C-alpha cells in the first residue's frame, strides 16, 4: 500500500533550520492507533535518498502487522525489521531501478 | 364511421404542499450523538421525508441501503422511522450491517437478519476529535451474551469473568464493561471517529403517513389536460366554476355520480370540469358511382 | 352517575363524505345515530364505545373537558387521550395507565393520568369547544379514528331541540389501534360540580339526505324507521304522491 495522508501532514522530512531545534536521526515512528511518521532531516543526496527508501521499508512493516494485538505488534526477531529495511536500501540503489 | 375525441396534451399534477417537513436536521446535525452502548433512538413519524437534504449534506464515507431501494427511497411510503445516531470508528462501521459479527455489533448495537433501511456514515474528525482526548465516547467490549436486534443496555455491573463475585467494584478478574474511545486529531482514518446515524424502516397495520415529497406542476386551465388532483385522476377541461364548497369538501359530484369539480390543494379554488369534446364523425356521400367527394 | 333516558329525536346526522352535492337527494349506507332512538343522559365505569359513539353537552360554563378512548384502559393496552384547555386541544395517543376516576384540576393535568410509558401519537389544534349546544361524533373506520362535530345555538328548552343540524368533519387521525371503550373526563375543582351529557350509540343505518344549493344537508331520511320513510327511500324523493307501493 501508499502512505497515508496523515503520514504526509504530521511527518517533518525536511529540516526546519533556523529558530527550530531538533534531533536530525532518522526514525520511522509506529505512534500507533493508524498514525505513521518518519523525523529525518533530509537533504538532496544519494545517501537520503536510500535512507529515506529503509525507512519508508520500516513503515511499510509497521503498517502490515498494525492488526494483531499490542504485544505482538513487532517484528518477528530482532532482526527481520532492519532486514526488511535493508532489502529495500540494497534494491534502490540498483542501476535498474536508477535508469528506470 | 368513427368517434372523434380530443386527446389531452399536457399532463397536471396537484398535490398539497410539503410544508410538513421531516426532521431530518435533528437526527443530522445533533451536535452530540451519545455513544454506541447508549444509541439515540428517535421516532420519525407524520412527515414527509425529503432525502434531498440527505443527500445534501456532507458526502458520506458510507451509505448502503438493504432493504429500500436508493432510488425508491422517497417512492416507498412507511408507517414509522427510527433513527439510531451514534459515534464509532473507522473499522467498526462495517460491522454495522445485516449478518456481520463483531465487538460493536454483538455487544453495543445489533441490525436484524431482515433490517430494512439506509446506514449512513461520515467523517466526524474535526468535531469529535480533541488534542486532550475524546473520553466522553463509551462503548463496551464485555456482557455476558450477544445482544438481540434493536436492543439498548446502560446498566454498569463489573464483568465476573472469574469465579468468584466481584461485589460491585474492580479488581483481579473483574473489570468494567466499558470502554473509552480517545479521538484526536492526528489518528489515523480508521480509528478517526465517525458519525452513524441509521434508518430504520418497518411497516405498521396502521396510515403510513410518511411518503416523500410529491412534486407539483404549473395549472393549465381551458385546455384538454391530464389531471392527478390530490389522488383524484381524470382527464377534462378545468375552467373556472361559480359553485362554491365547504371548508371540508375536497370534490363536487354531479346526479350521474361523475366528478363535476374539484378544490385545488394549493391554492384553494373551485375548477369546473368538462369532459373533452367527443362525437360521432358521419361521411354523407352521393353514390360512388356518382361522384367521389364526401 | 345518572342514567336517565331521553329522545334524540332528528339529531346525529354528518356529512359521510368530503365530496359536494347541489340539490341532490343521495342515499348512503353508514354508522348513522337511528332517529327517534332513547339516548342516555348522565347527570359500568367505562361506557362502551361500540361501532360509535354520540356526545353531547349543553352546559354554558363549558366544563366539560376532553375525552378517553380504549381498549382495556390500563398500561397493557394503547389509549388515546384528548385534553381541551382555552388554548388549544391536545390530542395524545399514548399508553396511558390512567387513574381510576380521571379529571384534571384546571392549570394541571396531573389529576388525569398516572404514567405514559411510550407515546405513538400527538397531535396540536385549535381548540375543540368554544344556549350552546356541542355534539360530536367518534368512530374509528379502516384504522383512522375520526371527529365530527358541531355547535348550535339552542334556545332554552329542557331537550334537544326539534331541528337538523349537520355535524362536520374536524379531525381524521391516522391512529390505528382498537378502541372498546371511552369515558368523558370532567374538570373540578379541588367545590361541588354537575354536568350533564348525553350519549348515544350509533348503528348500521341506511340515510337519505338533502343537499342544497350550497352543498348542506338540510333534511334527512332514516329508512328502517318507518313504511313512509322506506317508500321515500325507494323512490328517492321526500315528497311521495298517491298510490301503493313495493
Ligand atoms: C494511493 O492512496 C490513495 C488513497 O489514499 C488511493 O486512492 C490511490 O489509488 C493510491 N495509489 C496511487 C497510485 O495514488
Ligand atoms: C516548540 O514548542 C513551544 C511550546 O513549548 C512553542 O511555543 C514553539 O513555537 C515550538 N517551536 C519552536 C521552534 O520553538
Ligand atoms: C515499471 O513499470 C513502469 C510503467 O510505466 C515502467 O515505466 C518502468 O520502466 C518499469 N520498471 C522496470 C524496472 O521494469
Ligand atoms: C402552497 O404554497 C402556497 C404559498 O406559495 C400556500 O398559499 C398554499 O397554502 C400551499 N399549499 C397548501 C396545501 O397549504
Ligand atoms: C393548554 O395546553 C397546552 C399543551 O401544550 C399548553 O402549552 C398551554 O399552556 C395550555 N394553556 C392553558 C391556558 O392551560
Ligand atoms: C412503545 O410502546 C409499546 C407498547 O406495546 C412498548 O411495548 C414499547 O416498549 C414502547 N417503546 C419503548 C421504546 O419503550
Ligand atoms: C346558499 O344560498 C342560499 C341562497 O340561495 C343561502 O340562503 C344559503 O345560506 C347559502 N348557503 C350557505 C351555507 O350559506
Ligand atoms: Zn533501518
Amino acid at each position: 500500500p501508499n502512505m497515508t495522508q496523515g503520514f504526509w501532514e504530521n511527518s517533518m522530512l525536511t529540516d526546519p533550520g533556523n529558530v527550530q531545534k531538533a534531533v536530525c536521526h532518522p526514525t520511522a515512528w509506529d505512534l500507533g492507533k493508524g498514525d505513521f511518521r518518519i523525523l529525518m532531516c533530509t537533504k538532496v543526496t544519494m545517501d537520503d535518498f536510500l535512507t529515506a527508501h529503509h525507512e519508508m521499508g520500516h513503515i511499510q512493516y509497521d503498517m502490515a502487522y498494525a492488526a494483531q494485538p499490542f504485544l505482538l505488534r513487532n517484528g518477528a526477531n530482532e532482526g527481520f525489521h532492519e532486514a526488511v529495511g535493508e532489502i529495500m536500501s540494497l534494491s534502490a540503489a540498483t542501476p535498474k531501478h536508477l535508469k528506470s | 364511421t368513427s368517434n372523434f375525441r380530443v386527446q389531452p396534451t399536457e399532463s397536471i399534477v396537484r398535490f398539497p404542499n410539503i410544508t410538513n417537513l421531516c426532521p431530518f436536521h435533528e437526527v443530522f446535525n445533533a451536535t452530540t450523538f451519545a455513544s454506541v452502548y447508549a444509541w439515540n433512538r428517535k421516532r420519525i413519524s407524520n412527515c414527509v421525508a425529503d432525502y434531498s437534504v440527505i443527500y445534501n449534506f456532507a458526502p458520506f464515507f458510507a451509505f448502503k441501503c438493504y432493504g429500500v431501494s436508493p432510488t425508491k427511497l422517497n417512492d416507498l411510503c412507511f408507517t414509522n422511522v427510527y433513527a439510531d445516531s451514534f459515534v464509532i470508528r473507522g473499522n467498526e462501521v462495517s460491522q454495522i450491517a445485516p449478518g456481520q459479527t463483531g465487538n460493536i455489533a454483538d455487544y453495543n448495537y445489533k441490525l436484524p437478519d431482515d433490517f430494512t433501511g439506509c446506514v449512513i456514515a461520515w467523517n466526524s474528525n474535526k468535531l469529535d476529535s480533541k488534542p486532550s482526548g475524546n473520553y466522553n465516547y463509551l462503548y463496551r467490549l464485555l456482557r455476558k451474551s450477544k445482544l438481540k436486534p434493536f436492543e439498548r443496555d446502560i446498566s454498569t455491573e463489573i464483568y465476573q469473568a472469574g469465579n468468584k463475585p466481584c461485589n460491585g467494584v474492580a479488581g483481579p478478574n473483574c473489570y468494567s464493561p466499558l470502554q473509552s474511545y480517545g479521538f484526536r486529531p492526528t489518528y489515523g482514518v480508521g480509528h478517526q471517529p465517525y458519525r452513524v446515524v441509521v434508518l430504520s424502516f418497518e411497516l405498521l397495520h396502521a396510515p403510513a403517513t410518511v411518503c416523500g415529497p410529491k412534486k407539483s406542476t404549473n395549472l393549465v386551465k381551458n385546455k384538454c389536460v391530464n389531471f392527478n388532483f390530490n389522488g383524484l385522476t381524470g382527464t377534462g377541461v378545468l375552467t373556472e366554476s361559480n359553485k362554491k364548497f365547504l371548508p371540508f369538501q375536497q370534490f363536487g359530484r354531479d346526479i350521474a355520480d361523475t366528478t363535476d369539480a374539484v378544490r385545488d390543494p394549493q391554492t384553494l379554488e373551485i375548477l369546473d370540469i368538462t369532459p373533452c369534446s367527443f362525437g360521432g364523425v358521419s361521411v354523407i356521400t352521393p353514390g360512388t358511382n356518382t361522384s367521389n367527394q364526401v | 352517575r345518572t342514567q336517565s333516558y331521553t329522545n334524540s329525536f332528528t339529531r346525529g346526522v354528518y356529512y359521510p363524505d368530503k365530496v359536494f352535492r347541489s340539490s341532490v337527494l343521495h342515499s348512503t349506507h353508514d354508522l348513522f345515530l337511528p332517529f327517534f332512538s332513547n339516548v342516555t343522559w348522565f347527570h359500568n365505569p367505562a361506557l362502551p364505545f361500540n361501532d360509535g359513539v354520540y356526545f353531547a353537552s349543553t352546559e354554558k360554563s363549558n366544563i366539560i373537558r376532553g375525552w378517553i378512548f380504549g381498549t382495556t384502559l390500563d398500561s397493557k393496552t394503547q389509549s388515546l387521550l384528548i385534553v381541551n384547555n382555552a388554548t388549544n386541544v391536545v390530542i395524545k395517543v399514548c399508553e396511558f395507565q390512567f387513574c381510576n376516576d380521571p379529571f384534571l384540576d384546571v392549570e394541571s393535568e396531573f389529576r388525569v393520568y398516572s404514567s405514559a410509558n411510550n407515546c405513538t401519537f400527538e397531535y396540536v389544534s385549535q381548540p375543540f369547544l368554544m344556549k350552546n349546544l356541542r355534539e360530536f361524533v367518534f368512530k374509528n373506520i379502516d384504522g383512522y379514528f375520526k371527529i365530527y362535530s358541531k355547535h348550535t345555538p339552542i334556545n332554552l328548552e329542557r331537550d334537544l331541540p326539534q331541528g337538523f343540524s349537520a355535524l362536520e368533519p374536524l379531525v381524521d387521525l391516522p391512529i390505528g389501534i382498537n378502541i372498546t371503550r371511552f369515558q368523558t373526563l370532567l374538570a373540578l375543582h379541588r367545590t361541588a360540580g354537575a354536568a350533564a351529557y348525553y350519549v348515544g350509540y350509533l348503528q348500521p343505518r341506511t340515510f337519505l339526505l338533502k343537499y342544497n344549493e350550497n352543498g348542506t344537508i338540510t333534511d334527512a331520511v332514516d329508512c328502517a324507521l318507518d313504511p313512509l320513510s322506506e317508500t321515500k327511500c325507494t323512490l328517492k324523493s321526500f315528497t311521495v304522491e298517491k298510490g301503493i307501493y313495493q
